[PDB]
């Protein structure tokens, strides 16, 4: 018993953590590196 | 067949046994397993468990949460789409 | 980009998992799970009823707000060079607000149908009572989304009318017929929700 | 008798019938109305011809209404599960075809009024192209009547 | 589907710029301006419409140069006021409109430094839309090589220079080849950028840029036959985003006579009609004037969609055509030569 | 190794401040800095050598975990339970060394700024600017104690990686060169070791 | 004998035959109708020839309708479970092949109509290509007829 | 007596009433603050008049507050699911309505502020359009006052 | 004996074989029609000779049909699940290979046709690269025949 | 009687108050700090006044901390689900209201600060709209104090 | 005895070997044919020698065919899960390694052909690069032969 | 006795405290380092002052370490769910408040430094703004300490 | 030859991953206690994803820092100072991972 509760804890906590990692990782990986002083020379 | 962790009259163990009236009796079948038609040999067939991936309380919960997260996402998509001017007038 | 990839990623991962689950429950012979009957029966009728009531408002109000922001922004943007716009074109705002009022009427009617069952078992609840819960959800969702689309429609065509009026005033009354065909959609959402509600009783 | 959840699919029939036809008719009208209003500045006389895409998108809302009325007048707590699925088929089949017709009407109405304002000879072509768009709502209605009244 | 977001940020300016487009001279207004005998009558007519008081606080010995500059002043204040408001989805698009003037300012800057003239003397000649954000290139002015390095840092134009202009090329190339090779890179990039703004913006902006690419191809070709530009040079300047790109550009590169250009234009009805529409006969409208008439047609058509940024581009080109019309009328009035005055292009 | 070289580093600081004649730096910097470091490090190093002598295969069952006692010492929070203590009176030693280290920070942070304030008031720069700089330096040294100690784990990390790369290269390349006949194995090994040597170099 | 819910698959058949054929025909009509509208400004005579894409998009709608009617008249209260799955199959087979045919009639129609206004010779080429677009609907229909009557 | 989870839906009700109306009023205030900034540089005297869309966005979040307080004061452990779902209904109904009205106040506010700056005749027009936008928040409030007291 | 759901996979075989091949052929024909249309503007003569990318996309539509009829003609009540999985694998194997071939025929058909106008010697190259695109549909068939008749 | 797992909701309450209030105050601060540092280059005298958006962003994080502490000090092993859900509701209700206020503070901070350098009069306007942005964090607090104390 | 579903994984293995390698060889063909066709205008002679990328793309589909045949011939009703899983692994291994090889052959083939058009020396280089692409399909085959025969 | 599996959330608490604060500090460091690097070309003296946003970003990783270590030291196989959740919520509270603070530190570091090179008076302002960005991590830590030790 | 530093600072993140991977892998067994197995998960994520955070931190400041250094050699010290507070994120992932792996 409680197995639907264990599962809906672990599934949704892990999907929340995995989205927080994925979104943050996507945001930093596609962050502007900002080297405008040389990108044109 | 059927399997359950606690066919019991106690709330601490799921309250599967229900009395509509006061009772002098209590019971618990820890890991209860039963099969009573189309049995073969002395071996149980595959068991449906009393606990699946979801429950009535969880479906009501998710059909709210994973509905209002659609609505909060609309909130979040418009608020995150706020912008500001890069210039101001002469 | 990022939010589109997030919504696409969730949508794809969700439906890919429902394909894998649908195949796996089928081929393992677990058709005694995936019991949609259990889902619709043990999920409380009060939930369906109240999602119906709250959506009948909020989706109608989401439509009417979308409608107001669209036509009201062109009204103001054109009204800079044509101050006459602010009066006649206000009908496109009043028709957006009518779409919310269609929502409020229909949600109050559905709310007046909601009652306590005092029951916690499917046979004790009984068919009329599940049928109330679902038909109240459906009525509320029908009006709610029909008004959402009607509000999006009225504001859009009201922006059309106000930007045309800013260029030639004689156009407004001639164009304004399109907002009537828009506002018909919300009214049809109300007529259907009335009929879906007309037979229910909770208790 | 029938199961308690029986009427759920039939309710989603009536709701789909109207909502997707409201979505169709709203997009068909919204798109067409932008065309009409923008076009009318150049050619103010053309409004009474150019309303026809909007009347067509209004007919799609009527198709969604017709099937939703017939389904709602055919709902009861006592409904057999077989009829309740047919009512869902009917509601999707008009609703999403009404949506498909609304999309076409909206796109061709806007292009059609814009073309017409430069070249009035397009008007016969526009009416033909709108007939071939709006008839998808009618096919959605035919299939939905056959399901909902069976 | 784009309508259903567009007015969140752009709704106000979309209303504003159509309102500003209502403030243009109709065909009847041009037909009234030509009725007169002196520039004082141009003032008195324009006083009845949106340009009113544009010659208040100005000297009584009025000139056509003052009318030209005051009409540009109104066009640029009408545009600066929108650019200072617009948010990033539109603000980049309005900056692409300004590039059609910054290219010419860069040619003035390059021309000044090649002639060792101080760049600050050319700032008053540069077009006001093409204002550089950082004047430090202008303040330094030390060498052409310094100007090149300074442009590549000080200006967001740098990404176009990197594709077509090296420092050695900047000295060796003729400035008119630099002007056109820049415009090739701009127009192809502004087209690609508009195809990222999908639906209505692409669908009703792209025809104007597709035409400008073909217009450049024809006009570059017919003007090259008496000149140093080889088959390779014409091809190197043609913009690849026009309808003619798969074949017509290649035939125009091969061409050496106006009959061969007409043969290319005779495959496309849209262009066949321009070359039939002007034979360059005595008292005829020229082929260039037919392209200006067609450009006005396309810009007018861009106002017939609702929710798109195409109206901001079509507005700037129509106010430019209006300035050009008022100045041409004012010249035919001031120079007394009213016989040709009808050569203005009607707009709305 | 890292602890000892950091203890040399603060000792090198003492010599350098002496050769610049800076009593303030040795008094307010070096003394509380070496006490902070030495109290934390000394407990840890003592425990490491003690474990290698105070235990064996017989005492290995239920043997106490060193890192847990080290964390609990810094937390001032051993709950009288879980892991057994390593030696008699060790609780007092934990309490003493951590409290003594915690008492170092106020001297390093504030007491030098106060003396510098009174020197500039008497000799007749700002107090706030001096406080900000000295606070930042003090905090960087104290947080650096933890971090820089852990940074010596790079030693181990690189040593493992080199060993495993070498083990894999041997097992994938050289092992295949071994054969049951003298002539065949002798010819195979020659080309096998030449390929191997190339990979070891790169 | 059979699940009372079994008819649900065949009902999603009838709906999907109709709906996805309507979406095919709607896209075929929207895309080529936009082409006809813009085109007719330059070559007004071509309206009553350029309509062929739209007529064939209507035919994909007709294929959806044929199968949706065939399924809906073949459903019954107690439907045999595999006979219900055959009807789902038929409905997706014609419905989505209709959608695919609609996609081709749309893009071929738009490009072929604009191209024909540039090139009077293209008309025969466009028609041959549209037949190779519209026949996908017909193959979708052949499979769906065979399945729905197996 | 009642189910263990029962009070949770009323709790999310109270949360949504505050959160969603906060998001709406936040957007309302952010758009209006941006419009005020771009307006003030040219028309600094106008600020005290151009505050209207901001204070109206702040009023939208009071409609959320009022319901979130009413729901929260109505909670208990022993709550029947009927009262709990009525309170979730009150929660979304004010919540998303306030959110939507906040979006209309923000966008109409930013326009109305930038428009009034160039054309003083619009100040009353902006006030009126925003009154329609505020009334959409009031409708959410009316039903949420009904549901939370039912 | 055999499972209830067994024929659903056999059905998904037949349907997929058709639907994904129609999608492949539709994409192949949409890209190729775009290419032929835009090419023909300055090449009357090529309008007939250039239709080969379309014809090969029409063959992908037949590879779908062949497997879909071969599966459909072998569906029945008694199907032992194993044969239904074989049929699903067949239907996906031809179907999605038809989709891949259709993608490739589209891209090489567009680029190849445009290039053939610029340089008529390309035409033999366009045939060779198309044999290598079309054969993916044939491999899709070969596997599907083997599976559906194992 | 009390179940296991009860802590999750109350704990996610405490954490959500802190996390979303910190996200709010981090967006409020990031936009304001961008505004201040891009602005102040031309106006050194405004640095020590233009900090106010950042101070107000800090206060939203304090409302988060208040509720997160008030929840964290009111958890117990085997807490009843009613108090635990109330602690979730309080958690989200300040946390997300702080997030919303964080967006508003950010935007009024950026636009109001940058605008001030070209127009000093805007600063008092910016303060007032920034109170209207800040006070949503306070409505979130008021609801969160209420829920956590039932 | 062994589970009735066991053949499914082997069949999805066979399908996967064909499908994912067809996707690979299609993409490799599509990009290669683009590059060849775009080259031809400037270098009409190289279009024959530049077939080789397409031939290697074809070879990736032949590897996926081989494993799809070897899997498809190795199936029976009673197949042990152990063996069916080997077949699924084999299918994905060749399939996705063929897709990987296809992405390589395409990008290398396009850039290599359009490079060789400008640079007659590059041919000798790009064939070595194409070999280091195509060998991925061979590694996938090797692991698929190895898996399917345990 | 009490539930097994209880460890999972406590362990996820330690990981969340570390991972998200390391993401925060990575973003903070990264964004700030682009600022320092691009600035240094114009002002080669400001390098050693400009590090402070990088240092404060590093301190966010220290806060996540402090909680992660405190959690890990407080784990046991028999951990009551009350302590296990308290550890998860502590983990997310510092982890994500540190992420928020890291976002703020990255943005105000970069904007602060690029502004400071154009006007050295901003340096104090960048520090004051940055204290309000960094204290969010300290608040997250406070709640995490309170939770994990409750 | 100087600007290789960011590559090698990224290089240590892989090695920190390897240290924990090896430590976990050697500590596995058939029927491992769940508690010890979750500890190994938490370690494995904590190093792996902090390594990932440090990987991005090094990538961005290495790309900007090397470019900046070629325009201004004085940046060389600023760059390697920045790469401390980048690469230390990999180390903190290691610290917690070792603590968890031996808890």
């Amino acid at each position: 018993l409680e197995y639907s509760v264990v599962f809906n804890l672990v599934l949704w906590i892990m999907t929340g953590l995995a989205l927080a990692v994925i979104i943050t990782s996507y945001n930093i990986w596609n962050m502007d590196p900002g080297y405008d002083s040389i990108i044109y020379r | 067949s059927f399997h359950c962790e606690y066919v019991s009259s106690l709330s601490k163990k799921g309250s599967l046994l229900v009395t509509n009236v006061p009772s002098l009796w209590q019971m618990t079948l820890h890991n209860f397993q039963i099969q009573a038609f189309n049995v073969t040999g002395e071996q149980f067939s595959y068991a449906s468990d009393c606990a699946g991936f979801f429950s009535p309380g969880i479906w009501m919960g998710l059909l709210t949460t994973l509905f209002m997260l659609f609505i909060f996402t609309y909130g979040l998509h418009m608020i995150l789409s706020l912008k500001t001017m890069d210039r101001f007038d002469d | 980009t990022g939010l589109e990839l997030l919504y696409l990623g969730i949508f794809v991962a969700f439906w890919a998992c429902m394909i894998v689950v649908g195949i796996c429950y089928t081929i393992f012979d677990l058709g005694f799970r995936f019991d949609v009957a259990w889902f619709l029966t043990e999920t409380s009728p009060f939930m369906w009823s109240n999602l119906g009531i709250g959506l009948a408002i909020s989706l109608s109000v989401v439509g009417a707000a979308w409608g107001i922001y669209i036509t009201g922004s062109s009204i103001i943007g054109g009204g800079v060079k044509a101050p006459r716009i602010k009066t006649k074109n206000l009908v496109s705002i009043i028709f957006c607000e009518a779409v919310a009022i269609y929502g409020i009427i229909m949600a109050i009617v559905i709310s007046n149908m909601a009652e306590p069952f005092s029951a916690t078992d499917p046979k004790a609840i009984g068919h009329r009572n599940y049928h109330a819960g679902y038909s109240m959800f459906g009525a509320g969702l029908t009006v709610g989304l029909s008004n959402l689309f009607c509000g999006v429609c009225v504001g859009i065509v009201g922006s059309g009318a106000a930007l045309a009026d800013a260029q030639n005033p004689s156009l407004f009354v001639k164009i304004l017929i399109v907002e009537i065909f828009g506002s018909a959609i919300g009214l049809f959402g109300v007529i259907v929700a009335i009929l879906q509600t007309s037979r229910v009783k909770m208790g | 008798n029938n199961p308690e959840y029986s009427s759920f699919f039939g309710v989603m029939g009536a709701s789909s019938a109207m909502v997707f036809s409201a979505m169709g008719a709203a997009y068909g009208t919204a798109k067409s109305g932008t065309g009409i209003a923008a076009m009318s500045v150049m050619r103010p006389e053309l409004i009474m011809k150019s309303i026809i895409p909007v009347v067509m998108a209004g007919i799609i809302a009527i198709y969604g209404l017709v099937v939703a009325v017939l389904i709602a007048n055919s709902l009861t707590d006592g409904i057999t599960l077989y009829r309740s699925f047919l009512q869902l088929g009917a509601g999707l089949s008009v609703g999403l075809s009404g949506l498909a017709a609304g999309f076409a009407i909206g796109i061709v109405g806007d292009a059609g009024v814009r073309g017409t304002a430069q070249q009035p000879r397009l008007f016969v072509g526009m009416i033909l192209i709108l007939i071939f768009a709006e008839v998808l709502g009618l096919y959605g209605l035919i299939v939905a009547l056959i399901l909902s009244t069976k | 589907f784009p309508e259903l977001y567009f007015n969140v940020d752009n709704g106000y300016l979309e209303g504003l710029v159509r309102g500003l487009k209502a403030g243009v001279l109709s065909q009847a207004d041009y037909l009234n301006l030509v009725q007169c005998e002196t520039l004082e009558d141009l003032k008195l007519h324009l006083q009845s419409t949106d340009y009113g008081n544009f010659l208040a606080n100005e000297a009584s010995p009025l000139t056509v140069s003052v009318i030209d500059d005051k009409l540009k002043e109104k066009m640029v204040v009408e545009f600066r006021h929108m650019r200072n408001h617009a948010y990033e989805p539109l603000a980049s698009f309005l900056d692409f409109i300004t590039y059609s003037y910054m290219i010419d300012n860069v040619i003035l800057l390059i021309t000044g430094t090649l002639h060792q003239r101080s760049i600050a003397e050319l700032v008053p000649k540069c077009h006001p839309l093409g204002s550089f954000e950082q004047m430090e290139a202008v303040n330094i002015a030390q060498t052409p090589a310094e100007l090149y390095n300074a442009i590549l840092v000080d200006t967001p134009l740098a990404a176009f220079f990197q594709d077509c202009i090296s420092e050695q090329d900047l000295d060796e190339m003729n400035i008119e080849i630099i002007r056109n090779t820049l415009y090739k890179a701009y127009l192809e990039s502004f087209y690609k950028f508009c195809t990222l703004l999908g639906g209505t913006t692409a669908d009703a902006m792209c025809p104007i840029l597709e035409f400008e690419a073909d217009r450049r191809a024809f006009i570059i070709t017919i003007n090259s036959f008496g000149t140093e530009l080889s088959k390779e040079d014409r091809a190197k300047l043609f913009p690849h985003c026009g309808r003619l790109y798969p074949e017509g550009l290649a035939q125009l590169a091969r061409a050496d006579d106006y009959e061969q250009v007409k043969n290319v234009a005779d495959y496309y009805p849209e262009y066949k009609l321009l070359f039939e529409g002007a034979g360059s006969n005595p008292g005829d409208k020229t082929l260039e004037d037919r392209f200006f008439e067609h450009e006005v047609k396309l810009n007018k058509l861009a106002f017939l969609n609702q929710f798109h940024f195409g109206v901001f581009y079509a507005f700037v080109k129509l106010k430019e055509q209006e300035c050009r019309n008022i100045v041409w009328i004012a010249e035919c009035i001031a120079q007394r030569h009213r016989a040709k005055i009808d050569n203005y292009i009607p707009i709305f | 190794l890292g602890i000892i070289h950091m203890l040399f580093g603060v000792s090198l600081s003492l010599f350098n401040h002496i050769y610049f004649k800076k009593p303030l730096n040795i008094y307010f910097g070096f003394i509380p800095e070496i006490i902070f470091m030495s109290s934390l490090f000394g407990y840890l190093v003592i425990l490491i050598f003690y474990k290698w002598t105070a235990y064996d295969a017989h005492s290995s069952r239920n043997a106490p975990s060193l890192l847990i006692h080290f964390i609990n010492m810094f937390l001032f929070s051993y709950p009288e339970s879980g892991n057994a203590m390593l030696y008699s009176g060790q609780k007092g030693i934990q309490c003493f060394l951590i409290v003594v280290a915690m008492l170092c920070v106020p001297w390093m942070l504030l007491f030098k700024p106060l003396i510098l304030r009174h020197q500039y008031l008497r000799k007749k720069f700002d107090f706030g600017d001096t406080m900000v700089h000295q606070a930042i330096h003090t905090i960087e040294y104290c947080l650096g104690c933890i971090s820089n100690t852990a940074s010596y784990l790079r030693l181990w990390a690189l040593s493992l990686a080199h060993a495993q790369l070498s083990e894999v290269l041997w097992t994938m390349v050289i092992h295949i060169g071994l054969h049951v006949r003298s002539l065949a194995g002798g010819l195979g090994l020659f080309f096998i070791f030449a390929a191997f040597a190339t990979l070891t170099v790169a």
